[PDB]
């Protein structure tokens, strides 16, 4: 509803100028990963991407302005070019 | 590669851009793809858009590791002109 891949996202280490980012790994294959970030109402595509290889469950996010909010969303990539799947988001304040 | 293209301008600021796109006879959403400034060897897109007066939006063209290209994580292409198709 509507369901997302990957389907849960969890800050699970924190620094005030830095932020690893953890999901549960799909069940289905992803090539790629694409991730962006930036300040909550940041504008269109939602602030700075970088991509990580669809083996890896992690990423670090890293020079955050401390003491701020920001949106950060996963997007997955199940073949090399097209459509994400469904993503997800969270938000936290450094 | 991209200097037969029309919609590629060569040798063109983003300040240039800003100029060239709010020149009239530019419709709202007029556009182009400029090398960027921005980041080394990678392009950008620059829009004609309206923000509550009128503007250049400039979006970043960023890179795939197998090549391809997004401005947005949602939608990714194997080169440019499939972008710029798409985003017309």
């Amino acid at each position: 509803s509507v369901s997302s891949v990957p389907t849960k996202l969890e800050v699970v280490a924190a620094t005030p100028t830095s932020l690893l980012i953890s999901w549960d790994a799909p069940a289905v294959t992803v090539v790629y990963y694409l991730i962006t970030y930036g300040e909550t109402g940041s504008p269109w595509p939602g602030g700075q991407a970088f991509e990580v290889p669809g083996s890896k469950s992690t990423a670090t996010i890293s020079g955050l302005k401390p003491g701020v909010d920001y949106t950060i969303t996963v997007y997955a990539h199940r073949s090399s070019y097209g459509y994400s799947e469904n993503p997800i988001s969270i938000n936290y304040r450094t | 590669s991209l200097e037969p293209e029309p919609w590629f301008f060569k040798n063109l600021s983003r300040k240039d851009a800003e100029r060239q796109l709010l020149a009239p006879g530019n419709t709202h959403g007029s556009f182009l793809i400029r090398e960027s400034e921005s980041t080394a060897g990678s392009f950008s897109l620059s829009v004609r858009d309206f923000d509550q007066g009128e503007v250049v939006k400039h979006y970043k063209i960023r890179n795939l590791d197998n090549g391809g290209f997004y401005i947005s994580p949602r939608i990714t292409f194997p080169g440019l002109h499939e972008l710029v198709r798409h985003y017309t």
